[PDB]
């Protein structure tokens, strides 16, 4: 019935302004009140505020009062969210949702707000960092039935990497792991695979990695040294 | 004002199970709590309203109760779809305020993670800027301690892990532990070691290389 579609620039440098807008379908945009929450990878939900689609009247988070801006375009059946002065703290999935509230039985309030439909969310990433491809480096291993092997990929930025084995045709026993955020600002990851130990001195292995961002392509060749 | 404190943070479970999550609220809320299934990537779904009222189109074997501080979520007879993470949620006062949420995951025998270590390779070496990195494969259950010595000296800082989100089919985790030092650094000292820590181990693995071998 009711579908919500968050929307935003992926990317934000510090101290700038975060700007996402949600899309609402299927129902009277001005009937409702709409609220913006998000979870900083890691952390916890949060509310950040909720605007009344009607008359464009905007509750907020104490905590982010002083930040924060929600707006609405009843015309267009969006409202939007502009974040100043933001820092790595701000980076988070954002979600639009539809807040509900009832009467609390005492006089003239109510309760505050519950949310019965979320948007799939987006992730908004604070960071100065500027654009670099990965560097990639052979994770070589043998007296196991199997033996690891793997490609460190490190030193890019912005996320994704993909990382496929031999062009794609190896792919069971594949790990590759989530990227950290090294002190850099640069990510980091490994992506490891565990072979059969009598197949090292015979079949190849190659990591390919692709870093869209910087155009990038990388074929490293793992051995035994 | 008004913080709610969910428990367990985490749960292992297997499709069958009855499980509780509770919820605590550190003044009274009445009945103004709601229960939400988040999956990774997905829209976050609302499950119950009101402490106890199952919202439309969700399973009845979902089930909420309590009242004032108190709260219980209840799923009986897990499904696979079910394993998700759970928040509850306080709208009694302003602002709205969510639990730290609880990850249902699942549960297996116990399986010791198989532990690798892998020297710089010589094109980092010559690059001036080495990682060290250590993988701990497929085990159960997520709790694992990774300790670096070089030299019998225990190393801290200079190291990140990062751990795989579980195995959809074969239910377990992987880790990587990775120092990282300056060339200048690795080749003042000989022996590199990974100490591994698991409950799969009954005794610590320690993987070593003697740098340059």
């Amino acid at each position: 019935q009711v579908q919500l579609q968050e929307s935003g620039p992926g990317l934000v440098k510090p101290s700038e302004t975060l700007s996402v807008t949600c899309a609402v379908s299927g129902v009277s945009f001005s009937s409702f009140w709409w609220g913006w929450i998000r979870q900083p990878p890691g952390k916890g939900l949060e509310w950040v505020g909720t605007i009344y689609g009607s008359s464009g009247r905007a509750e907020y988070n104490p905590s982010l009062k002083s930040r924060t801006t929600v707006s609405r375009d009843t015309s267009k059946s969006q409202f939007s969210l502009e974040l100043t002065s933001v820092t790595a703290a701000d980076t988070a999935i954002y979600y639009c949702s539809r807040g509900l509230f009832q009467p609390n039985g005492f006089s003239f309030t109510l309760t505050s707000y519950w949310f019965d439909v979320w948007g799939p969310g987006v992730l908004v990433t604070v960071s100065s960092a500027s654009t670099k491809g990965p560097s990639v480096f052979p994770l070589a291993p043998t007296s196991e039935s199997t033996a690891a092997l793997g490609c460190l990929v490190k030193d890019y930025f912005p996320e994704p990497v993909t990382v496929s084995w031999n062009s794609g045709s190896l792919t069971s026993g594949v790990h590759t792991f989530p990227a950290v955020l090294q002190s850099s600002g640069l990510y980091s990851l490994s992506s490891v695979v565990t072979v059969p130990s009598s197949s090292l001195g015979t079949q190849t292995y190659v990591c390919n990695v692709n870093h869209k961002p910087s155009n990038t392509k990388v074929d490293k060749r793992v051995e035994i040294k | 004002d008004i913080q709610v404190t969910q428990s367990p943070s985490s749960l292992s479970a297997s499709v069958g199970d009855t499980v509780t999550i509770t919820c605590r609220a550190s003044q009274s809320i009445s009945t103004w709590l709601a229960w939400y299934q988040l999956k990774p990537g997905k829209a976050p779904k609302v499950l119950i309203y009101k402490a106890s009222s199952l919202e439309s189109g969700v399973p009845s074997r979902f089930s909420g109760s309590g009242s004032g501080t108190d709260f219980t979520l209840t799923i009986t007879t897990l499904q696979s779809e079910d394993f998700a993470t759970y928040y509850c949620q306080q709208y009694s006062s302003k602002p709205p305020t969510f639990g730290q949420g609880t990850k249902v995951e699942f549960k297996r025998a116990v399986a010791a993670p198989s532990v690798f270590i892998f020297p710089p390779s010589e094109d980092q070496v010559k690059s001036g800027t080495v990682s060290v990195v250590c993988l701990l494969n497929n085990f159960y259950p997520r709790e694992a301690s990774v300790k670096w010595k070089v030299d019998g000296v225990l190393k801290t800082g200079n190291s990140q892990e990062s751990v795989t989100e579980q195995d959809s089919k074969d239910n377990t985790y992987s880790l990587s532990s990775t120092l990282t030092l300056s060339n200048t650094d690795y080749q003042s000292h000989n022996v590199y070691a990974c100490e591994v820590t698991h409950q799969g181990l009954s005794s610590p693995v320690t993987k070593s290389f003697n740098r340059g071998e």
